[PDB]
């Protein structure tokens, strides 16, 4: 009753209001750029990498973020669409650090993906780069905080599901860094979350340290057995040898989450 | 540096070594076991640390294209060195 | 375009006649496939005297494995893993952990040379020309174990080949 | 002209495959959960169909892994689920089959960072 | 050519050897020389043209008996044509580069693939997962030196 | 024209759509499908009863006039309930074109064996059946060609595992070469190579 | 090279042709083994503007086939028949 | 025109009197054709096209000339297409491929990719 | 539930192909032994043939029954015609094969397979 009616690339969908234009191109199968917006999490919108065309309209919105309104056509792929995603692009691997061979992330980091997916295929940054000096967060998460595209993540769940308030941004600009300013540990029960929900090596595990390539790994879905909560699970092995362990959704237990000693 | 344990058996740069009895090391009886005594991790520590004026500095690895990706390291822990992430050279921000 | 290979028909005058009765009776075709023969018996032979001379090669020859190491003698391997997934033949085998002073290198580098096809996509892959395929290619061994080489034995053809390795990539980088 | 057959597909007779991997194995028919790492959603589209894990050891001269499981490697790819469990069938493999997990739809709300009196109130940006 | 071409030995071992008529080649699905021998003329670098084929000039040869020893004059003048070839792109070569300017298929120059982050990154992908290829099936055929070389690829 | 893109030739497109539609037009009762490709190659989708019609309309007619027989092959699709995808590829001499025609089947179906259109199907439907195991039925000299004398199983089928079950090797007591189960010393290591992003907006299936 | 004028008079004559003026042994009329550096050129797509990507992507441009006919006027053929190939007239006949 | 004395192809022999033998086979191709229903396509295309070449051979009574109208190659070629097309059109009949298509596919066996 | 066949319309008549493939086969057996020169006996070679007619006895798709016995005839001709060599033929007997236990406790002895 209540839903209204929109249209994705000229095809109808029939969404509840509040939906957003990020939600409303899910329906019909479209999965639009991302580096902030996470669905558990609160919403950012801040890396701009989903900016999106809405037909008629000049200006580009942010599709994680802004709600769709009735007879709205979001064009997807439109040419201004695709500029958006690469004028983003291009500013995110800037100051990005040439890490990948010697990165966690390689093989399964999603700025590697969308810059092949969405970005260019070359560079004009004829300057230097950003260098950020890094952090010691416990004995769990290595930070390599040169990779670091500011996305947030680490904050809005440390601050919403593990319910830390130790994580933040200081300074300003180019110069923002995320991180505690003063020497802590981000030592909860869900610290080891953050590994996942960061989308680049900027938050790596220290066990798993260089061990291993996504690509190599086997998946094995199997459950926890650290508690009675049964959280479902990924065990990641290579060569007959256990390397890793990772979330596997489920909505009715663990959502995407594990605990540190499940982890 | 390359060691030799109780047994005779040189320890490589991995610290692989057959323990005694290990049937293993019947495949060296009357051969060798091949191991390379240039153990990098030693070498790299004899290169001496590079004072620098700026808070970042880059490296390359040498030699230009033929060295490694270029990387940019921040100098402005005092307490340690900036060290770089594929060739093991050690920067410092002097003064 | 076409052209006929062997479509002429042959002159019937007394005197071409005359000829090819001769050359069937005389063997004049033969003969002069025996000049052919005799010109090259008196030819110098193009056969080198190896193992004394060698056949020519390109510094972009695809010969035996090595593992490279920076001026300082670190190695350049970072256990990045690149050249084990392009490798068509799964030759290689890695395996990993942070050093004892934290750097990322391998404790496993593998190349099953009975199973490697000398292709050179590992050098390709590699980003910081830790694995290259040397100018060696006189290496044949008497038993098949001797072809799996580990990281120890190509950390050796590395020292053993880094003057000739250097001075190969220096000439053809720039074509890279 | 067409000939009415009234039984079951079964072509195990005329597979080839040892007697050993049809009735030994056990078949899992699923999609692949979403790789936590990233949050493409691309491999989870398609149902996969893989056998159970064997026991792999260490090669006495190099280390390497060995194995005795010719379906070690063995990955298919199917449409549906029913079209899964139709091949798994046919072929004389117990199977297992879950379910698929599509997460559960959410409200976003990014007005209620900034709640006047809700607990959504968000301290930092 | 003077060891065998007009050898009476060497004619006599295959003049009339081998014949195989026009048509049953093509029901055969013979292709290349084994066309062209008994007549066909067909050449795949003439009638469809890939790369720069159509900017040179060469003669297809034909056979006129379609036996061995047809086929291997024919063999024998594509050799001279090959040179002839040849001597065309040695001359026409044109500068520039010489992989497709597109980082998302072929990789980067190894100096810009340490310079450049949209170079690492392609570099990385290109030689890990490989480029994707969009959905679909082609049989592609050249004129191979044996004939007809082609491959209908998913 | 784009240094980098390969160019689209639309003469071709629109005249290898006008032949698909008059060959579906001629034969109704057997042609399924017809679709032309953006880089210009024409598919004919036929009902499998109708392989020897349809060839020998294709080689025959005059407007059509495919006398060579390119290729002939087969796909396995195992999610389909006829998993065989039989593919031929034609080529016309004399108007300078080709084309591709397939059909399908299963594993206990036979197929219409069309050597008696084109002699040089019979390799190939020995190939076809060989490596998946499709029966040509009417076909003059069925059986393995590519596979070792006594093997078991059809190796291009997607279940059957890359290595095999058996290997051979050479047993002294027994004086011969045996066939064992197969083991090996280092496991063929499964890559998971795709990425999670979509790539190519174009071929989206819808939901 | 080094064969005296005698032997180059009789490897000519029984030969029939000036084997000298194309020998098959290479000399010092090949390429130098050391080379001077190349400095190779960039492709097109080498710009600091007017070079969006989008703009130059031959996979997206891609499309699925046209559904000419799904079961789900003059006669035509394939393309028009081919021309009838001319004689050279550089060799015609071998 | 002088008469050939090769057609060119290996086992193809020359013909003495072409025009009267393509006279004689399209007209049997029309003969044939008239125990096809009115409404079968492969009529109505086969009937066009034959009837133009048919139409030629009367018109160009020189060989050459034919030929080079027909562009169907050597005369005796065009002679061997018309005797395939006699064959195909008996074959027709028996078939009967203007009926209805006897049988629609399954639901996906022609989406790709899955 | 209609399918076309493949030689055999129901299982009587797949049955006649069975037993008139064991006939060959039995008949082929004491040649098989002679020009291979195999060390079996003629009874140890029939029956290892019994032994493999005798697995495939629970079948009842007539067209899974022609492809067995299409496969057998193949599987014949190749011994007949001696494509098959002795290392072929004495595949059947699996000489080399150390004997795997199958009750519960051997197999729980030697490893994790079922
Ligand atoms: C029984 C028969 C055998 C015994 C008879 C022995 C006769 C004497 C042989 C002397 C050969 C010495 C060759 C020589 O000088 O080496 C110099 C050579 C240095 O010269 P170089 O710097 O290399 O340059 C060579 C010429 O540029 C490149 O070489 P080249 O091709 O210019 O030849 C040079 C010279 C070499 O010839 C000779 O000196 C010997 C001629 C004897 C002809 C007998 C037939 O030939 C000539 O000058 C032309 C006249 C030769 C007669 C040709 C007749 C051809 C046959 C007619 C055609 C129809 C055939 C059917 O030094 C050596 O390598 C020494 C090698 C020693 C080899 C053994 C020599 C003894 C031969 C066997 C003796 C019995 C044991
Ligand atoms: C006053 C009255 C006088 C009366 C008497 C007058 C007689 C004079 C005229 C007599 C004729 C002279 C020739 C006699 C020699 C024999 C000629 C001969 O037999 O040649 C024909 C033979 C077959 O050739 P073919 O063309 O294939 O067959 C005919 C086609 N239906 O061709 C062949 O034999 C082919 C041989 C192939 C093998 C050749 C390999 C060796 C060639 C090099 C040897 C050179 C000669 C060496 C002689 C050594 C002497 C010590
Ligand atoms: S986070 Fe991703 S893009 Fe950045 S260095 Fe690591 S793998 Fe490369
Ligand atoms: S550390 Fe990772 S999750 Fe946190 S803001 Fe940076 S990129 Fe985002
Ligand atoms: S040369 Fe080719 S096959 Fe050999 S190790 Fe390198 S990538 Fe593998
Ligand atoms: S040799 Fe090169 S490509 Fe291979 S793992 Fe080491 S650094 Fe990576
Ligand atoms: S995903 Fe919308 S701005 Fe980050
Ligand atoms: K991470
Ligand atoms: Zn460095």
């Amino acid at each position: 009753s209540n839903l209204i009616e929109v249209f994705v690339d000229g095809q109808s969908v029939m969404v509840e209001p509040g939906t957003t234009v990020l939600q409303a191109c899910e329906k019909v199968g479209m999965q639009i750029p991302r580096f902030c917006y996470h669905e558990r999490l609160s919403v950012a919108g801040n890396c701009r990498m989903c900016l999106v065309e809405i037909e008629k309209a000049p200006k580009v919105v942010a599709a994680c973020a802004m709600p769709v309104m009735k007879g709205w056509n979001i064009l997807t792929n439109s040419e201004k669409t695709k500029k958006a995603r690469e004028g983003v692009m291009e500013f995110l691997l800037a100051n990005h650090p040439l890490d990948c061979p010697i990165c966690d992330q390689g093989g399964e980091c999603d700025l590697q993906d969308q810059s092949m997916m969405f970005g260019s295929d070359r560079s004009r940054f004829l300057e230097g780069k950003r260098a950020v000096e890094d952090k010691n967060i416990g004995p769990l998460v290595k930070t390599i905080m040169t990779r670091c595209i500011q996305c947030t993540r680490c904050i809005r769940f440390a601050s919403e599901i593990a319910g830390v308030d130790d994580l933040g941004t200081t300074g300003r600009g180019n110069d923002m860094q995320v991180g505690t300013y003063i020497e802590k540990m981000f030592m909860s029960e869900l610290s080891g979350n953050i590994i996942d929900i960061c989308p680049v090596g900027a938050l790596t595990s220290k066990p798993y340290a260089f061990t291993a390539r996504p690509w190599e790994t086997r998946k094995t879905e199997s459950i926890d057995v650290m508690d009675a909560v049964g959280s479902n699970i990924v065990v990641s092995t290579r060569t007959g040898e256990v390397m890793r362990i990772l979330p596997r959704m489920h909505e009715d237990i663990n959502e995407e989450w594990i605990s540190d000693k499940t982890r | 540096g390359v060691r030799t344990s109780p047994t005779g058996e040189k320890v490589t740069h991995t610290g692989q070594v057959y323990d005694d009895g290990d049937y293993r090391k019947v495949r060296f009886v009357g051969r060798q076991k091949e191991v390379n005594e240039n153990f990098a991790i030693d070498l790299i520590a004899e290169q001496p640390v590079s004072q620098v004026g700026s808070r970042v500095i880059s490296c390359d690895g040498g030699g230009g294209a033929l060295g490694h990706p270029r990387v940019y390291i921040n100098l402005d822990k005092e307490t340690k060195t900036g060290t770089c992430g594929y060739c093991g050279l050690q920067f410092r921000q002097q003064h | 375009t076409y052209k006929y290979v062997n479509l002429r028909e042959p002159s019937m005058d007394m005197k071409s006649v005359t000829d090819r009765a001769a050359q069937t009776l005389l063997w004049t075709e033969l003969i002069r496939g025996l000049g052919m023969t005799l010109s090259y018996l008196f030819r110098e032979p193009a056969t080198i005297n190896y193992p004394f001379e060698k056949g020519p090669l390109s510094p972009r020859f695809r010969g035996e494995h090595a593992l490279r190491r920076y001026p300082s003698g670190e190695e350049r391997c970072i256990a990045c893993k690149l050249c084990e997934a392009v490798c068509p033949a799964q030759a290689i085998t890695i395996e990993a952990e942070p050093r004892a002073d934290g750097s990322r290198r391998t404790t496993r580098y593998d190349i099953d040379m009975t199973k490697c096809i000398y292709c050179g996509f590992c050098q390709e892959a590699c980003p910081v020309d830790a694995i290259v395929e040397g100018p060696n290619f006189e290496f044949s061994t008497e038993t098949h174990e001797e072809l799996l080489y580990n990281k120890e034995k190509l950390l050796n053809n590395g020292d053993k080949w880094e003057a000739e390795i250097a001075a190969n990539i220096q000439a053809d980088y720039l074509y890279r | 002209q067409l000939i009415t057959v009234d039984e079951k597909l079964d072509i195990t007779t005329i597979t080839g495959v040892p007697e050993e991997h049809i009735k030994t194995r056990k078949a899992r028919i699923f999609v692949p959960a979403r790789n936590n790492m990233q949050s493409g959603v691309n491999n989870t589209k398609k149902w996969k169909m893989e056998f159970d894990t064997r026991e792999r050891w260490e090669n006495p001269l190099m280390g390497w892994a060995s194995t005795a499981d010719p379906l070690s490697n063995l990955v298919l790819t199917f449409s549906t689920k029913e079209d899964a469990v139709a091949f798994a069938e046919k072929n004389g493999w117990s199977y297992d089959v879950e379910e698929r997990k599509v997460p559960k739809p959410k409200s976003k709300s990014y007005g209620a960072n900034f709640s006047w009196n809700k607990r959504t109130r968000v301290s930092t940006k | 050519e003077e060891m065998l071409t007009n050898n009476r030995i060497w004619r006599n071992r295959t003049v009339d050897i081998g014949i195989v008529t026009a048509e049953d080649a093509l029901n055969y699905g013979f292709s290349g020389v084994m066309l062209r021998g008994s007549g066909i003329q067909w050449d795949l670098r003439k009638t469809q043209p890939y790369d720069v084929y159509d900017q040179v000039e060469f003669d297809v040869p034909i056979g006129s008996r379609g036996d061995c020893y047809d086929r291997y004059l024919c063999r024998v003048e594509e050799m001279r044509q090959s040179i002839r070839i040849i001597s065309q792109c040695l001359n026409k070569m044109p500068p520039g580069e010489i992989k497709v300017d597109d980082a998302k298929v072929s990789p980067p120059k190894r100096a810009e693939m340490k310079t450049s982050m949209e170079s690492l990154i392609h570099h990385f992908k290109l030689y890990t997962e490989g480029y994707q290829v969009p959905p679909g099936a082609t049989y592609t055929a050249i004129e191979a030196p044996k004939g007809e070389f082609g491959v209908y690829l998913v | 024209t784009r240094p980098t893109v390969r160019p689209r030739n639309d003469v071709a497109h629109k005249q290898l759509s006008a032949f698909g539609e008059y060959v579906a037009e001629i034969l109704p009762k057997y042609v399924q499908q017809v679709q032309v490709s953006c880089f210009n190659e024409l598919e004919i989708c036929i009902h499998p009863d109708g392989v020897i019609p349809v060839l020998t309309f294709l080689r025959d007619h005059s407007n059509a006039q495919f006398k060579s027989l390119a290729d002939l092959t087969a796909v396995d699709i195992p999610t389909r309930q006829n998993r065989f995808e039989i593919v031929y590829n034609l080529l016309s001499l004399r108007f300078n074109s080709r084309i591709r025609v397939k059909t399908y089947t299963d594993e206990l179906t036979p197929i219409e064996s069309s050597v008696p259109v084109y002699k040089a199907a019979n390799w190939y439907e020995r190939e076809i059946w060989d490596m998946f195991g499709v029966f040509f039925a009417n076909h003059p000299d069925l059986r393995r060609i590519l596979t070792d004398y006594g093997f078991e199983g059809h190796p291009f089928r997607k279940d059957f595992p890359l290595s095999g079950y058996v290997e051979l090797r050479y047993d002294d007591e027994v004086k011969r070469v045996v066939a064992e189960p197969v083991e090996l010393a280092q496991e063929f290591r499964k890559f998971d190579l795709n990425s999670p992003w979509e790539a190519f907006p174009a071929y989206r299936q819808p939901p | 090279a080094s064969a005296t004028r005698f032997i180059q008079w009789l490897r000519n004559w029984a030969s029939g042709r000036d084997l000298q003026a194309k020998l098959q042994l290479r000399y010092q009329e090949i390429s130098k083994r050391t080379q001077p550096p190349p400095k190779l050129p960039v492709g097109p797509s080498h710009k600091l503007s007017n070079n969006y990507y989008c703009t130059r992507d031959g996979r997206r441009e891609a499309m699925p086939p046209s559904i000419v006919m799904s079961s789900q006027k003059k006669a035509v053929s394939p393309a028009p028949p081919i021309k009838r190939w001319e004689l050279s007239q550089d060799e015609p006949y071998l | 025109g002088l008469l050939k004395k090769t057609t060119g192809l290996v086992g193809l022999a020359v013909c003495e009197t072409p025009h009267e033998r393509l006279k004689i086979l399209y007209t049997k191709i029309l003969d044939v054709l008239g125990h096809i229903p009115k409404n079968a396509a492969y009529r109505k295309y086969t009937e066009q096209i034959t009837n133009e070449k048919l139409s030629m051979v009367k018109a160009e009574p020189d060989v050459k000339k034919l030929e080079e109208r027909l562009q169907g190659g050597q005369i005796e070629e065009v002679i061997l297409q018309a005797e395939n097309e006699l064959s195909l059109a008996r074959k027709m009949i028996q078939w009967k491929p203007w009926e209805p298509l006897v049988e629609e596919p399954p639901a996906s066996q022609w989406k790709w990719p899955i | 539930t209609s399918v076309k066949p493949i030689f055999s319309r129901d299982m009587n008549e797949a049955k006649r192909r069975v037993r008139e493939l064991y006939r060959a086969w039995y008949r082929e057996v004491p040649n098989t032994v002679h020009l291979f020169q195999l060390d079996i006996s003629v009874k140890q070679g029939r029956d290892k043939v019994r032994e493999m007619f005798k697995k495939n006895a629970h079948i009842t798709d007539p067209r899974v029954v022609d492809l067995l016995v299409i496969k057998g005839k193949m599987e014949l001709e190749e011994t007949i015609k001696v494509w098959k060599q002795r290392t072929h033929v004495m595949r059947f007997f699996h000489e080399t094969e150390a004997p795997r236990p199958k009750d519960f406790l051997s197999k729980f002895y030697v490893g994790h397979d079922p």
